[PDB]
């Protein structure tokens, strides 16, 4: 019955006041993108910048299993949009925060299907 | 001035000398380009890369089958294959290798040494940034060096499709002379700085349009001899203008035709439209790797 729950590992060491996982890959682009929040090209608008996907995944970047039956990553190989405010931890960002299967783009940074 | 190109291209009159090698000894050696805020050196210097890419007449046909040599980074990651997918075409077959472990963008990683890779099919773009830097012995003579460019030779020479192209990344003290003699064998070949890292002494050799046969005949330490000329005479003034416009980066889907033909029937007007970008000739069956483990 025993698991490793790395997704609270990380949440709890940033609480604590751990430094961010670094050196996600940011890539050059217009910053004129649709903003949606994961896209096989980089899509980043104005307020977001665009990250290559395997970079800011957890998983990936700890080398441990993808929590669900078939261990299928929805982030790499593609590229990742995240709010130039919270760029400074990409991996907590999408560890955190759910895209909206209407929209494409972020609840709460973008998914405006609530209105 | 050239300040505004994502790089500077080794000008043909160089090539065309017969210099000795000397060491080199560049101007803007000490100086670093200002980076836009938090872009990595490697993705700025991938994306100058691809930049010049695009002006080279590049066969670009459905299922391009890209691979990228040295495409880890000592933090685990793979900048270079993240820039490559973006400017590839979607749904472009990217496959990854380093010798150290790393997490990548690509289709499909092998870790291991280079020598260690096989693979099944040919490919149609072959980029390198292998590099050792057990090769910057400035305290001795500076020889055409074996290793991992002896195994890119031979992959080039039977796993790069007629028409495809290559870039391997040399530098003062990392470079091969059959390396050089096999640029004879495309349409086209240049030495590239990119502007981002134009006080390194690193180039990308390029060849554009394989062609499978000497169509010129290079002696490779003449021609080392040249590059190293060219860059002790020819300072390179640091830029990252390029990288701040990236409308046109996307590498253009030319859908060029691919052809199975066997030898003998590569006319010169086969060799003439492998020589413009316009023919791709290999199989196009499924895509099929591997890395050789030794066990004990
Ligand atoms: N035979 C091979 N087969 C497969 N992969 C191969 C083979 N040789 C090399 N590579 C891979 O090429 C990538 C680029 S070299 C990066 C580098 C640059 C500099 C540079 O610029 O000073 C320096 C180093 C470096 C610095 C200090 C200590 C040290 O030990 C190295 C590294 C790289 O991840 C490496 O594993
Ligand atoms: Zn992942
Ligand atoms: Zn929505």
């Amino acid at each position: 019955a025993f698991a490793v729950d790395a997704a609270k590992a990380y949440k709890d060491y940033l609480a604590s006041g751990g430094q961010p996982i670094t050196n996600c890959v940011k890539m050059l682009c217009t910053h004129t993108g649709t903003g949606q929040a994961i896209t096989v090209t980089p899509e980043a608008n104005m307020d977001q910048e665009s990250f290559g996907g395997a970079s800011c995944c957890l998983y990936c970047r700890c080398h441990i299993d993808h929590p669900n039956p078939k261990g299928f990553c929805d982030l790499k190989g593609k590229y990742v949009q995240i709010p130039t405010t919270c760029a400074n931890d990409p991996v907590g960002f999408t560890l955190k925060n759910t895209v909206c299967t209407v929209c494409g783009m972020w609840k709460g940074y973008g998914c405006s299907c609530d209105q | 001035s050239q300040a505004w190109q994502p790089g500077v291209a080794m000008p043909n009159l160089y090539k065309m000398q017969r210099m000795l090698l000397e060491k080199c000894d560049l101007q803007n050696y000490g100086d670093s380009a200002t980076l836009p805020k938090g872009i990595m050196m490697n993705v700025a210097k991938y994306t100058q890369l691809c930049q010049y890419l695009n002006t080279l007449t590049l066969a670009v046909p459905y299922n391009m089958r890209v691979i990228h040599f040295g495409a880890g980074s000592d933090k685990g990651v793979a900048p270079g294959t993240a820039v490559l997918r973006q400017w590839l075409p979607t749904g472009t077959l990217l496959v990854d290798s380093d010798l150290n472990d790393f997490v990548s963008d690509a289709d499909s990683t092998l870790i291991g040494d280079c020598a260690t890779v096989h693979t099944a099919n040919k490919w149609d773009l072959i980029i390198s940034d292998m590099y050792d830097p057990k090769t910057k012995n400035v305290t001795k003579e500076n020889d055409s060096k074996e290793g991992f460019f002896t195994y890119i030779c031979g992959f080039i020479q039977q796993k790069l499709a007629l028409g495809g192209s290559v870039a391997i990344k040399i530098t003062e003290h990392s470079w091969n002379a059959d390396l050089y003699k096999l640029m004879g064998h495309f349409a086209w070949w240049t030495a590239f700085v990119t502007n981002v890292n134009a006080s390194s002494s690193e180039a990308f050799l390029i060849g554009c349009n394989y062609l499978g046969k000497p169509r010129e005949q290079i002696d490779g330490y003449v021609m080392h001899a040249n590059y190293i000329f060219w860059r002790n005479t020819n300072p390179i003034q640091l830029s990252s203008y390029s990288l701040f416009d990236m409308s046109k980066f996307p590498l253009k889907l030319r859908g060029t035709a691919v052809m199975s033909l066997k030898e003998g029937q590569i006319n010169d007007m086969i060799l003439s439209l492998l020589s413009k970008g316009r023919l791709i000739i290999r199989e196009n069956n499924r895509v099929v790797i591997s890395s050789d483990v030794l066990v004990n």
